[PDB]
């Protein structure tokens, strides 16, 4: 841009030599350097515009090579200034109030009938505030639904096997963690595997928390069992919906 | 207990939000008076860049200030609630606020109007989707993005048409203000529609140095996202 | 400016004291009742 | 795998040897924890270099004992690994600066060689067990080996595992026993070289069963060894060993007639990340690297992305990789290399005199401290009269130090957990309770 | 014999009202009410699938085979369930 604004302002103040100089326009180089925005952004005004033989060659060899240039740089550095993390930061623990970790399969039904059956007007006047924690942002449809929970609840993008993430949500004053499956899965080995790891990786970071989880099969809950740290006495809980049905 | 400022705090999020009939009606009131001093700023842009008016003989002066009252309070409420601070501080409803009351009052105490800032009234049109999903009447994740795409680019269109009229009517100080155009707030937003759709005609435009300065700045901004809005809001809204 | 933005926050932080106080107050002194 | 088979020898084993070989430089942190030791430890590689005119005198071998303290390095024609009874020196010196130091100051029971142990082919019917004999049957200090897979699984390839733990200098009295856990299939699949090897024993099921775990004997196992091949079907990274961590974990919450949290087990890890969840107290960074995570410092940790710094070694002098070769895996004689190639099974034949006489080779070993004739210096405040007597009494020289994680804090504690120390300063404080790497010598 | 609606819920459609349908959905109400107080889901367990002694779970995740034996006075004794 700047070169090109400099070409031509050396260009309309110098008049072309076969001329005897006399085509000088008198034009600034900011002129000159609004006439280049201008121009290669199709606009167009052409309140100023190249009067000189060689300025309009300039410009015409200058069309082809800046308007793709402008139409291929400028949204795609919009989009790279773009790239920001919307749902950061940390949940700031709040004394006097608990709060719960929601992590797993995070859907706008599933989110939406955990809050109408946990939030509901039915159970004691009880102040908990939920916070989730997935990888994948909310759609529109998500947040629109966490927007009518404005007071009660706050999502966290992040992963739940980074130990960072789990000291953002500070699980160390969470009253209890909640892992939430995908029943309607091609591979229920593969989801309590996944589930297995989560299970895991909270426990690595936080034995003394109580896990209240979903298992598709048996032989998973009883793997289960063999996590170090699955203090049932105090509290835990594994509901085997394949059992229970 | 359990924390009074906690209390206050609580109260104040319930009240920001549509979850009590007090609440809903705030937001009610924050859309409409919104919508009123949007209509204000409309009415007063055809008045000269400063005047002497005086305040109790004066009708819009009255509502104006009732206006920009209520909006204090809820930005006091709003502050209340408020997660962080700092960044409360630097949200684009908090400025707004902060450069749309503050110079009504001066004006009121010193029975001298200037058009400034007043255009970024024009923002406070952005908050309009959180102020309906809170209603809980915007619910589909079409519609919820067809307001937004349509409240983003009416805001910013508005904003910047008054930005170029007050630039425009309103010379480069260090020329002794002696380039007034004398553009209409229309002819700018007709000027500024021209502009980002990239026909430009060139009948109208800006010739003070900070106008052609901020069109510099804003056609990058504003080409793009001309071309990104216009088509999918056609695409949405079939 | 400031001393107006001072004066309101000031405003609706009293009215929320207030208006929690009295809510606290008429609901647990009538738990029974 | 060798290094799998080294550190069921000797826990803790893989680790230094890995470390030996990354270039590190030497690093320091005020706070007073396990790590500080530990990283004294790293930071000593493996070098080549060339002996002087002072030692090229009377004997080769004489003049390498005790002459440490003035050259303040480590010594380690061919393939020389201490030596007892032109030259390169083998030396785990810290730096390349100082490694110029010793040139310029001048003041059919064995194999068709004899390298291996060899025995009848076997059945796989014959070697077949079951929860009520393996119970039955009395297992002590023996190797057991955990291996997972399926119908579509990979071959990972266990005739490299049983190999380093039958060396020449291993009598068949000493010889651990090796139990291998696990699908039958993948068992029978990899049967067709897993059939000359003695003393051999297969349990079908799956290590992920307890009582399967309590017939083998897991408790008084020498060394438990978690293995996996169908990681390269599934290509999930928060899936990957999400295997492996639930059996190491299931044997560390058994109880026993006590918990088995201190049995020494070894896990096989494919992604470095999943390694925060192999111990619980413990600090869990993803910015920190393998070499500085808990559990791979103690041993009990290994992962195959810690030998991509072996090649940058090799290249420098190519004499290490052989040298590798010939430490761990028990030997690779070039005649065994060639044996291999052309029938690509193992085969003996009846003893020689030199067969016999091919057993000088020396051999690592872990040794206690609590009791024997150097209990003098379990507290002497000095290491390095500890190797010192050990060469110039038996002929013995230590890598370094296996000092456990609490064992720095003046108040006691339960923990069960050693990290390892490669060639200790001469002014290092020693601790009573403690293990000492060796290479013992064949009898 | 039943009107059809897609918007109305399950616990409303009469199949499921009469005890002849039955799906998992329903069961993902069940951790708000563990979470609130864990004595619910020991309750489901004992309510149902017969009885879950702590004994018992300890006994599946060693053996994960259920084994019988010859019975006790005591044993007779644990028959007091409802
Ligand atoms: C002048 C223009 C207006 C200035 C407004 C100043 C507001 C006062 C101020 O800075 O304090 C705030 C807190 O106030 C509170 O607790 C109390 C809320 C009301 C505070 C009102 C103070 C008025 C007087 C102040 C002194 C005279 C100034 C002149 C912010 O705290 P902080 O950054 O830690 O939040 C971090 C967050 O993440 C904690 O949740
Ligand atoms: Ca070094
Ligand atoms: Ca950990
Ligand atoms: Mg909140």
């Amino acid at each position: 841009w700047l070169t090109a604004a400099g070409f031509i302002h050396l260009v309309e103040n110098s008049g072309d030599p076969w001329e005897n100089f006399q085509n000088n326009q008198a034009l600034t180089y900011w002129e000159c350097v609004y006439l280049l925005m201008v121009t290669m952004s199709t606009v167009g005004y052409g309140d100023v515009y190249a009067k000189t033989t060689l300025g309009r060659l300039f410009m015409v060899f200058f069309i082809l090579g800046g308007l793709a240039m402008f139409a291929s740089y400028v949204p795609e550095i919009i989009e790279l200034i773009g790239n920001r993390k919307k749902y950061g930061g940390s949940y700031s623990a709040v004394s006097g109030r608990k709060h719960i970790v929601v992590c797993g399969h995070i859907t706008l039904e599933s989110v939406s009938n955990f809050l109408k059956d946990f939030l509901h007007k039915d159970r004691d006047d009880v102040n908990v505030e939920i916070v989730f924690l997935h990888n994948i942002s909310p759609n529109l449809e998500l947040e629109a639904l966490f927007k009518r929970h404005f007071t009660q609840v706050e999502f966290y993008q992040g992963s739940v096997l980074n130990p960072h993430d789990l000291a953002r949500v500070k699980i160390e004053s969470a009253d209890a963690c909640l892992i939430l499956a995908n029943k309607y899965c091609a591979d229920p080995d593969a989801e309590d595997a996944s589930n297995i790891m989560r299970v895991i990786s909270i426990k690595n970071y936080h034995p003394k928390i109580r896990i209240i989880t979903q298992m598709l099969q048996y032989h998973n809950k009883a793997h289960l069992l063999n996590i170090p740290s699955w203090n049932w006495k105090e509290g835990d809980d594994a509901i085997c919906l394949a059992e229970l049905k | 207990e359990v924390g009074w400022m906690t209390s206050v705090k609580d109260w104040a999020g319930v009240m920001i939000s549509a979850q009590t009939l007090t609440g809903r009606v705030l937001v009610v009131l924050v859309f409409a008076l919104s919508i009123g001093a949007l209509v204000i700023y409309f009415i007063d842009s055809s008045n000269p860049i400063e005047s002497c008016q005086n305040f109790y003989k004066d009708f819009t002066l009255q509502i104006d200030m009732a206006f920009n009252v209520f909006f204090l309070l809820y930005f006091g409420l709003r502050f209340i609630a408020a997660n962080d601070k700092l960044w409360f501080w630097l949200e684009v409803n908090s400025v707004v606020d902060f450069f749309t009351v503050p110079p009504v009052f001066v004006s009121v105490y010193l029975n001298r109007s200037w058009l400034g800032l007043r255009f970024l009234r024009a923002l406070r049109l952005i908050q309009f989707s959180e102020i309906l999903q809170f209603l809980n009447i915007l619910k589909t994740s079409n519609s919820i993005k067809l307001v937004n795409l349509l409240s983003i680019f009416i805001s910013t269109w508005l904003t910047a048409a008054g930005f170029i009229h007050l630039v425009e009517n309103s010379g480069d100080p260090w020329e002794n203000f002696q380039n007034n155009q004398a553009l209409t707030y229309w002819e700018c937003v007709y000027l500024l529609m021209v502009t980002m759709s990239t026909v430009g005609y060139g009948d109208v435009y800006a010739k003070t140095t900070l106008g052609r300065l901020f069109m510099v700045f804003f056609i990058l901004g504003g080409l793009a996202m001309f071309a990104s809005y216009v088509p999918e809001i056609i695409e949405l809204i079939g | 400016g400031p001393a107006s933005f001072l004066v309101s926050l000031a405003s609706c932080l009293a009215l929320g004291s207030g208006l929690t106080a009295c809510r606290a107050r008429r609901r647990r002194l009538r738990t029974a009742a | 795998l060798g290094f799998i088979a080294q550190s069921c020898l000797a826990q803790g084993l893989s680790t230094m040897l890995a470390n030996l070989f990354s270039m590190r430089s030497f690093i320091k942190i005020e706070e007073d924890t396990w790590q500080k030791y530990y990283l004294e430890g790293v930071s000593n590689e493996m070098y080549t270099e060339y002996l002087s005119s002072a030692f090229v005198g009377l004997s080769f071998p004489t003049v390498c004992e005790l002459c440490f303290v003035k050259l303040k390095l480590l010594m380690i024609s061919r393939i020389l690994i201490n030596p007892g009874n032109g030259t390169l020196g083998f030396f785990i010196a810290s730096d390349a600066k100082e490694v110029k130091r010793a040139f310029f100051y001048c003041k059919k029971k064995y194999d068709s060689t004899g390298m291996f142990h060899w025995c009848a082919p076997k059945e796989i019917e014959k070697v077949i067990l079951t929860r009520s004999e393996a119970a039955m049957t009395v297992l002590s200090g023996h190797v057991v080996v955990c291996i997972f897979g399926d119908v579509s699984s990979a071959l990972i390839g266990l005739r490299n595992l049983v190999m380093p733990l039958r060396a020449s200098n291993f009598h068949y009295h000493e010889l651990k026993h090796i139990v291998f856990v696990g699908s039958i299939e993948y068992l029978k699949r990899e049967w067709e070289t897993l059939h000359n090897f003695p003393k051999v024993s297969i349990l079908p099921g799956t290590p992920l069963s307890r009582a399967d775990l309590r017939a083998v004997n897991i408790n008084l196992c020498d060394m438990c060894v978690i293995l996996s091949a169908n990681q390269n079907n599934i290509d999930d990274t928060s899936l990957q060993d999400k295997e492996c961590i639930l059996a190491s974990l299931n044997i560390k919450s058994m109880q026993f007639d006590t918990t088995g949290v201190n049995i020494p087990i070894i896990t096989e890890l494919v992604n470095d990340t999943n390694v925060q969840f192999l111990d619980q107290d413990d600090d869990d960074d993803p910015d920190t690297e393998l070499y500085l995570t808990q559990p791979f410092a103690c041993g009990t940790a290994f992962a195959v992305s810690v030998l991509d710094s072996l090649m940058s070694a090799t290249y420098f002098n190519d004499n290490i990789l052989t040298l590798i070769r010939t430490l761990v895996t028990g030997g690779a004689t070039p005649e065994l290399e060639a044996l291999i190639a052309e029938e690509n099974a193992l085969r003996g034949g009846y003893s020689t005199p030199q067969t016999l006489a091919n057993r000088d080779r020396c051999r690592v070993a872990q040794l206690a401290l609590l009791d024997g004739p150097f209990a003098d210096l379990g507290d002497g405040g000095c290491y390095g009269d500890l190797f010192c007597k050990a060469l110039k009494t038996y002929n013995m020289l230590c890598f370094g130090i296996y000092r456990l994680r609490d064992a720095h804090l003046s108040t006691p504690s339960q923990c069960t957990k050693r990290y390892v120390i490669t060639n200790p300063p001469y002014e290092f404080e020693l601790v009573p309770t403690d293990l000492i790497f060796c290479l013992m010598q064949f009898d």
